[PDB]
């Protein structure tokens, strides 16, 4: 028994991370099991650490967390420093419109497992953390009975599968912060202070929880992991496009007639997910625009990128949220604005008083408040979050907002006169 | 200030959980919310030398960390999801309808303890705007009759 979640609509055309998480049930161990889960794992233990790393490596994974970084590369560097190792798992989860990882949480939390467990044994960690949102309730009960499950058939503990290695999980809850999905952030929080980012370098892969070698990586990229052992890094190569492979989750949400979580290969176009997926728009109403989250935002004009890591791809985390033609632009750019002001941390300036400043202008300016030097500063402001800004989020906290200013002058010459 | 038995045993589960005793500190101030619809400013003290940590340091975590209030109780707290895109599909509306029912707004608390609003970030559901939580059950809001049958559950 389990407190409420909402039945998020899922749609596959892989079958891989979305293969049981398609139906928005709790997949127990036994299932899992019948599906050959664990089978993964068996094959790794019978691998070396390092086999396993050049596999992950050869796949071509990155990170699923917003950076993208390749995540052998990453696994690589944490063992070039003397264990103890950690390894997390970052399920904070909290950017407006990405709801991605919940249902893998929620509805296959074996596969997590069974990554985690494989990714751990990579770096030659023996303790491993999973850092859930507090708003994550149920994924934080589903996860902490699928650990005790997996005990149980002795996939975690001393001695795994008469291995020699062993791991505990522990299962630890966030609060209300944004930030804590920042993953020096999160190192804090897990050592039991608040969520502050840390200066960098040293990164975690060097010096992290307790200061020793740690890996942080997102739900949906340690997902990928059984899929590489278990097909091999080859076949999983052959998923989807040569330049761009593997499974790739999409959260799409705003004004589409299926709005859901859309697992697809990254050739597929921003159109394609929107149309060819997703239904369509409500009413059938044009598209004015589609926010990356709360990172980027696509005009009408951009639809045709693909939703990969290139340097004209959607990149980001795949989030699509979409706006149609009678949506209002600085409404909703008032809404990213609200959202920095939460969630930055304080301990910069320029991050502090800026996230600040352009909510409280930019709500001026939305109800036809502002003055002439308030126009003024909300432009200076806007350009001015990042300066000596320690994490990301200083320096993206105006990204969006920019390019709205960019893209739709029109909309905002409207507030402005 | 001694916490009862009951919550006490919760608490030193959490404590005893992680290879630290301070790593459970959030998990503990859930627990204490939890139990009293608040956090006690009295439970601070207690809380932080079951942790071994200086009164200063559980304070400022309880400051930080937005799910955690230290004003007001109530037994449930309703969150509703006042980001994007939310906004596009209805949460006005849901705001709407918690009035005509509970005759609250956000940051409000009902006159008998039992519900408060609680404005919140995005919620992760967005594929199912607006969405809403109370306490640990989250839902899509539909409509008023639908969202009064859901709150005809909570007594
Ligand atoms: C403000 C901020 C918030 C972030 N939130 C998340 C998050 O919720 N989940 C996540 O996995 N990564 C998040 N990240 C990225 C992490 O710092 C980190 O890059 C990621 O967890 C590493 O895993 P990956 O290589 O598998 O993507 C965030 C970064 C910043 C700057
Ligand atoms: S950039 Fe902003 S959110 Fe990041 S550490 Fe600085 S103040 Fe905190
Ligand atoms: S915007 Fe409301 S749940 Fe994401
Ligand atoms: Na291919
Ligand atoms: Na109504």
């Amino acid at each position: 028994s389990y407190p409420a979640i909402p039945r998020i609509y899922a749609e596959t055309t892989l079958n891989m991370l979305l293969k049981r998480a398609k139906k928005p049930r709790v997949h127990s161990i036994d299932e899992y099991l019948k599906d050959g889960g664990y089978q993964a794992l068996e094959k790794a233990l019978n691998m070396s650490p390092e086999e396993i790393i050049d596999w992950v490596d050869k796949s071509t994974l990155r990170g699923r967390g917003g950076a993208g970084f390749p995540t052998g590369k990453k696994w690589k560097f944490a063992v070039q420093n003397p264990g103890p190792r950690y390894f997390i798992c970052n399920a904070d989860e909290s950017e407006p419109g990405t709801f991605k990882d919940r249902i893998i949480i929620e509805r296959d939390p074996h596969l997590l497992i069974e990554g985690i467990i494989i990714s751990s044994y990579a770096i030659g960690a023996n303790e491993a953390y999973i850092y859930i949102r507090g708003e994550y309730p149920a994924g934080y009960y589903i996860l902490r009975d699928a650990i005790e499950e997996a005990k149980k058939k002795g996939f975690l503990g001393k001695n795994i599968l008469g291995s020699g290695f062993d791991l505990e999980i522990y299962v630890a809850r966030g609060a209300g912060a944004y930030i804590c999905g920042e993953e020096t952030a999160l190192i804090e929080s897990l050592e039991g202070k608040r969520g502050h980012p840390r200066l960098k370098p040293p990164y975690p892969v060097q010096k992290g929880l307790w200061g020793k070698p740690t890996v942080v990586n997102n739900v949906e990229t340690i997902a990928n992991v059984p899929f590489i052992i278990s097909m091999g890094w080859e076949e999983y190569r052959y998923i989807g496009p040569s330049d761009y492979a593997g499974p790739k989750l999409f959260p799409v949400s705003g004004k589409v007639k299926k709005p859901g979580v859309y697992e697809l290969p990254m050739n597929t176009t921003l159109r394609e997910v929107i149309f060819k997926y997703a239904g369509g728009t409500l009413g059938n109403k044009k598209v004015k625009a589609v926010f990356s989250g709360a990172l980027d935002c696509f005009s009408s004009e951009e639809l045709d990128i693909p939703m990969d890591y290139s340097p004209l791809g959607f990149g980001g985390t795949g989030t699509v949220i979409v706006l149609t033609e009678e949506d209002d632009i600085v409404e909703a750019a008032l809404k990213i604005a609200e959202f920095y002001e939460h969630e930055t941390c304080g301990q910069c300036t320029p991050c502090r008083v800026g996230c600040y400043e352009q909510a409280n202008l930019l709500e001026k300016i939305y109800k036809g408040e502002a003055t002439e030097q308030d126009w003024e500063g909300f432009d200076f402001v806007n350009r001015n979050i990042q300066p000596t800004s320690i994490c990301g989020l200083g320096a993206v906290a105006g990204r969006l907002i920019r390019q709205t200013l960019e893209k739709f002058p029109e909309e905002w010459e409207k507030y402005r006169k | 200030f001694e916490f009862p038995e009951e919550l006490k045993t919760k608490l030193q589960e959490h404590i005893n959980y992680f290879p630290k005793k301070r790593q459970a500190i959030l998990l503990c101030l859930h627990e204490i919310q939890n139990y009293y619809g608040y956090i006690p400013p009295e439970s601070l003290k207690p809380l932080a030398d079951m942790l071994e940590l200086p009164l200063n340091h559980v304070e400022g975590v309880v400051a930080f960390y937005d799910m955690f209030d230290r004003e007001d109780k109530a037994k449930y707290r309703i969150r509703v999801c006042v980001s994007i895109p939310c906004h596009l599909m209805g949460t006005n509306k849901l705001l709407k309808a918690l009035e005509n029912i509970l005759g609250i707004k956000p940051g409000e608390v009902t006159p008998d303890g039992k519900f408060k609003i609680v404005p919140v970030q995005c919620l992760g559901a967005c594929s199912e705007a607006p969405v809403f939580m109370v306490n640990d059950d989250e839902y899509k809001f539909e409509s008023e009759v639908q969202l009064n049958e859901i709150l005809s559950r909570y007594t």
